C-alpha cells in the first residue's frame, strides 16, 4: 500500500469540490498537527472532551459542515460548539486567540490548509484507530 | 460450646475492645482488660515463662 | 423477580432511540445540531410525556423548535429509570472512549 | 470573630463543622408573605449515628444502639440552597434544589459489623407548622427526602458484576446453578425515602440566621439488592441562613 | 455431528428428526467440560465434581 494521489484527495468544501494534496503538504499538516494540536487530539480523539472526535462522519454532522479543508480551516479561525451557536476561541486554539494560545502565531494560511488535510486524510489510512481512543490501539 | 469465657465473666471480664459486653450491652469500654487483653496477657506470660525455663 | 433493569430497558424503544428521559446526553451528538446547547435543555426539562412535549421547553428560540421538529423521528420517550438518572448520570456516566 | 481563611481551617476539622450563634440569638426573623424567600446555605451536622438493631424476637422493642464513626470528619452536608415558600396557611415551606447535599458514611457496630449509608436531604421538602409569622426558636420542620442506592449504577463488585456495567454471572464458577446466585449476580438499585425533623433553638432576626438541632431517619446501604438494609437514626446540628429572595 | 444432521435433513428429516438422531454419547464429546486441557493443578478429584454428574 502507498499514500497516493487518491488517498490525498479530500473534498475541499461543501459543494464536491476536491483537493488533492502533496505528500509534503501531508507530512507538514502531521507535523503542525502533532506541534499545535496533538496534546489534546492525539490520533483523533479529544482528551478535554473525549465526546467529540475528529472522525470524518462526526465532522460531516457538525455545524456549520466540518468535514472539508475550508471548514476545518475556519474552524481553526474561530471554533465553535458542535452545533455552531457558540464561539470557543477563548478555550480553544484558533488564529482568532493566537494571543493567549501562542502556539497559533504566525500559522498562515497554508499551514492551515495542511493540518486540515490532515485531518481529513489520516482516517482514511488508519480507519477506526482515527478517533477510536485505546480500544483500537 | 464456652468453656474460659465463663472463667473470665465469673471474676468481672464481661467486656470485648470491639464494644460488646456479655449482658448484651453496647458502646462498653472495657479497658484493656477485656477478654482480648486477658488472652494477650497470658500469651505474653506463656512467652516470658519459656524464656525463664530457658535460663534456669 | 429479579431483573436487571437497564437491560430490560434494552429491549424498549430506549434501546432504538434517543430516550427523552433518560439517555446520556452524548447520545445527542448523533445528529446535527442538538448537541450541546439543545441537549442541555432536553436533559435539565425531562421528564416529558411525549416526544413532542420537547417542543415546549420554555424559552426555545423558533429556530431551536425547527431542529427539534427535526429530529423528533430520532427521539423516544420511556418511564424514568432511576438507575439511569442518579448519580448525575445523563451528564456523565462514566464513558469516554 | 476573626473571619477565618482556608489557612486558618485546613486540619483543623473545622471544615466539617457548621456554622453556629451564640446565645444572644434567641430573636425572631419576620416573615412577609408577599415577600419571597431563599435558605442560602443549609448546613446539617451529625453528631450521632444510631442504628436499630435486627432482633431475633418480633416482636419485641427493637432499639436504635450507639455507633462508632470510621470515615472521619467527612460526614457534614452543607452548601445547600433552595426556595423558602410562603403558603396560604402561613406556614413555610423549603424545597432544595442543589448542594453537598449527601455524603457516605460508615459506622461501626459493637462487634465489628460495618454499616455503610448514603447520609442525605435529597430533595428535601420540609415545612413549619402554619402562621409563622417569624420565625422562631419555636420554629419547626419536618419533612422528606429520597435516598438513593449508596452506589450508583456503574458500580462493580469484587467479582465484576454491575448494573450498568460489568458481568452478568459468576464467572469463576461457570457450570455452578445460576439460582443460587440469582441475588448476587442481579444488582437492584434501590430508592427509598427518609424523614427529617429540624427544630430551631437559635434564630438572628437582624440576619436571618437560624441554628438548631436536627434528627433524621433513613435506610442504609442494601449493596445493590444483595442483602437488607438497616434503620439508621442521624442525630445532630444545623444551621441555615435566610434570605429574600 | 453436522455431517450427520445434514445427511439426515438430505434424506428429508425435519430438523427435529435430524438432531434428534445424533447420539448423546456423540453429543457429549463436544462439550467442553470433557475437553482435558480446562483443568486446574489443585482442583482435585473426578470431573463429576465440577460440572456435576452429566444426566441427559
Ligand atoms: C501417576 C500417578 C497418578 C495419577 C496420574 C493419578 C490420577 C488420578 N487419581 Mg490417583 N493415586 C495415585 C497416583 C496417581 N493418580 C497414588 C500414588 C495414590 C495413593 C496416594 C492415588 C490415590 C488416589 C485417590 C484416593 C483418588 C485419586 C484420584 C485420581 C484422579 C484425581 C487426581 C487429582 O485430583 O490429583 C490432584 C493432584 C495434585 C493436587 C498435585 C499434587 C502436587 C504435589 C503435592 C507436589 C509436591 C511438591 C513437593 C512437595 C516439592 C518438593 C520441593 C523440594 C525438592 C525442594 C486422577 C484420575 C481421585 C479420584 O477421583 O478417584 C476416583 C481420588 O479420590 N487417586
Ligand atoms: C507415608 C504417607 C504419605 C503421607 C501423605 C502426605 C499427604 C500430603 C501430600 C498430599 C497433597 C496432595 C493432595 C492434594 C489435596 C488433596 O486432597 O487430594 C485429594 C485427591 C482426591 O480428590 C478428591 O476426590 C474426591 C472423590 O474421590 C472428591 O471429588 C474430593 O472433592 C476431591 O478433593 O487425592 C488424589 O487425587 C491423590 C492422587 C494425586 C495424583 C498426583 C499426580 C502426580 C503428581 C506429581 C507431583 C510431582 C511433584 C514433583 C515435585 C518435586
Ligand atoms: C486541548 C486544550 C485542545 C487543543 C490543544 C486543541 N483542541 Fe480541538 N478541541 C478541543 C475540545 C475540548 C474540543 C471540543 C470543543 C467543543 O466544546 O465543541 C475540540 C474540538 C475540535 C474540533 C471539532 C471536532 C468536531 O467533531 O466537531 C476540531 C476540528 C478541532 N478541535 C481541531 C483542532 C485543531 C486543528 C487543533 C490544533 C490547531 C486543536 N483542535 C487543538 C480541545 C483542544
Ligand atoms: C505486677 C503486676 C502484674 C503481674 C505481673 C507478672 C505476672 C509478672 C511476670 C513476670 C515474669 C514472668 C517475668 C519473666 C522474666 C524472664 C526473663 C527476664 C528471662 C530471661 C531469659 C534469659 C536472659 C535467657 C537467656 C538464654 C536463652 C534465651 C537461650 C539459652 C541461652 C540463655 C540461657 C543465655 C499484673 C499484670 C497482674 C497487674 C499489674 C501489676
Ligand atoms: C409532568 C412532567 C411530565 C411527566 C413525564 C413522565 C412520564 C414518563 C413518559 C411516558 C412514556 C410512556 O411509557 C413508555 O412507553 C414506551 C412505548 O410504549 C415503552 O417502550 C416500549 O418501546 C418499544 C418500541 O420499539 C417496545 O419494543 C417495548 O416492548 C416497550 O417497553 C416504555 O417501556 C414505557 O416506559
Ligand atoms: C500490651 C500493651 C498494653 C496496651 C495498654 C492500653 C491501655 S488502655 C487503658 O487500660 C486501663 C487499665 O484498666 C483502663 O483503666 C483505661 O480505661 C484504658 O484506656
Ligand atoms: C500487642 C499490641 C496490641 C494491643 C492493643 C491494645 C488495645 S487497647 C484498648 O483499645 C480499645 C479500642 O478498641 C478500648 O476499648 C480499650 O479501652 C483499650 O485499652
Ligand atoms: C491479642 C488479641 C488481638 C486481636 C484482637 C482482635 C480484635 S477484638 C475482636 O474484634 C472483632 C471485630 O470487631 C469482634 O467480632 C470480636 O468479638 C472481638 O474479639
Ligand atoms: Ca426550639
Ligand atoms: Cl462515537
Amino acid at each position: 500500500a502507498e499514500l497516493t494521489p487518491e488517498v490525498l484527495t479530500v473534498p475541499l468544501n461543501s459543494e464536491g469540490k476536491t483537493i488533492t494534496l502533496t505528500e509534503k503538504q501531508y507530512l507538514e499538516g502531521k507535523r503542525l498537527f502533532q506541534y499545535a494540536c496533538a496534546s489534546c487530539h492525539v490520533g483523533g480523539i479529544t482528551k478535554t472532551n473525549p465526546s467529540l472526535d475528529l472522525r470524518t462522519e462526526t465532522l460531516a454532522l457538525a455545524t456549520p459542515p466540518r468535514d472539508n479543508i475550508e471548514g476545518l480551516v475556519d474552524y481553526m479561525k474561530n471554533p465553535t460548539t458542535y452545533d455552531g451557536e457558540q464561539e470557543i476561541a477563548e478555550v480553544h486554539p484558533s488564529l482568532r486567540s493566537a494571543d493567549i494560545f501562542p502556539k497559533m502565531r504566525n500559522l498562515t494560511e497554508k499551514d492551515l490548509v495542511a493540518i486540515a488535510g490532515h485531518i481529513l486524510v489520516e482516517p482514511k489510512i488508519l480507519g477506526d484507530k482515527w478517533g477510536g481512543g485505546k480500544v483500537y490501539y | 460450646g464456652m468453656f474460659v469465657l465463663p472463667f473470665m465473666a465469673r471474676l468481672g471480664v464481661t467486656g470485648s475492645w470491639s464494644g460488646w459486653s456479655i449482658t448484651g450491652e453496647t458502646g462498653i469500654d472495657p479497658g484493656f482488660w477485656s477478654f482480648e487483653g486477658v488472652a494477650l496477657a497470658h500469651i505474653v506470660l506463656s512467652g516470658l515463662l519459656f524464656l525463664a525455663a530457658c535460663w534456669h | 423477580e429479579l431483573v436487571n433493569v437497564v437491560d430490560e430497558k434494552l429491549g424498549t424503544a430506549y434501546g432504538e432511540k434517543i430516550d427523552l428521559n433518560n439517555t446520556n446526553i452524548a447520545a445527542f451528538i448523533q445528529y446535527r445540531g442538538l448537541y450541546p446547547t439543545l441537549a442541555k435543555l432536553i436533559v435539565k426539562n425531562a421528564p416529558y410525556e411525549s416526544v413532542e412535549d420537547v417542543l415546549n421547553i420554555p424559552g426555545l428560540t423558533e429556530r431551536q423548535k425547527q431542529i427539534l421538529r427535526e429530529n423528533l423521528e430520532h427521539f423516544t420517550v420511556t418511564e424514568v429509570e432511576t438507575a439511569l438518572v442518579e448519580g448525575g448520570d445523563r451528564y456523565n456516566n462514566g464513558l469516554y472512549k | 470573630a476573626a473571619t477565618l481563611t482556608y489557612d486558618d481551617i485546613v486540619g483543623t476539622g473545622l471544615a466539617n463543622k457548621c456554622p453556629t450563634l451564640d446565645d444572644t440569638a434567641r430573636g425572631a426573623y419576620p416573615i412577609d408573605s408577599s415577600q419571597t424567600y431563599r435558605i442560602a446555605r443549609l448546613c446539617l451536622q451529625p453528631t450521632t449515628f444510631l442504628v436499630k438493631e435486627e432482633p431475633k424476637n418480633k416482636r419485641q422493642e427493637a432499639e436504635f444502639v450507639p455507633t462508632k464513626l470510621v470515615t472521619r470528619e467527612t460526614t457534614s452536608l452543607d452548601q445547600i440552597q433552595g426556595e423558602l415558600k410562603v403558603n396560604s396557611d402561613g406556614s413555610l415551606t423549603f424545597v432544595e434544589e442543589d448542594g453537598i447535599d449527601f455524603q457516605p458514611v460508615t459506622v461501626q457496630m459493637a462487634g465489628g459489623e460495618r454499616i455503610p449509608l448514603l447520609f442525605t436531604v435529597k430533595n428535601l421538602v420540609a415545612s413549619t407548622q402554619p402562621n409563622v409569622t417569624s420565625i422562631t426558636t419555636s420554629t419547626d420542620f419536618k419533612g422528606e427526602f429520597n435516598v438513593p442506592s449508596y452506589r450508583t449504577a456503574n458500580f462493580l463488585d469484587p467479582k465484576g458484576r454491575g448494573l450498568a456495567s460489568g458481568y452478568d454471572s459468576a464467572i469463576a464458577l461457570p457450570q455452578a446453578k445460576e439460582e443460587e446466585l440469582a441475588r448476587a449476580n442481579v444488582k437492584r438499585f434501590s430508592l427509598t425515602k427518609g424523614q427529617i425533623s429540624l427544630n430551631v433553638a437559635k434564630v438572628d432576626g437582624r440576619t436571618g440566621e437560624i441554628a438548631g438541632t436536627f434528627e433524621s431517619e433513613q435506610l442504609s446501604d442494601d449493596d445493590m439488592g444483595a442483602h437488607e438494609p438497616h434503620e439508621v437514626k442521624i442525630q445532630g446540628v444545623f444551621y441555615a441562613s435566610i434570605e429574600p429572595a | 455431528i453436522n455431517r450427520r444432521v445434514q445427511a439426515s435433513l438430505a434424506s428429508g428429516a425435519t430438523l427435529e428428526e435430524a438432531w434428534s438422531a445424533i447420539p448423546e454419547k456423540l453429543a457429549f464429546y463436544d462439550y467442553i467440560g470433557n475437553n482435558p486441557a480446562k483443568g486446574g493443578l489443585f482442583r482435585t478429584g473426578p470431573m463429576n465434581k465440577g460440572d456435576g454428574i452429566a444426566q441427559a
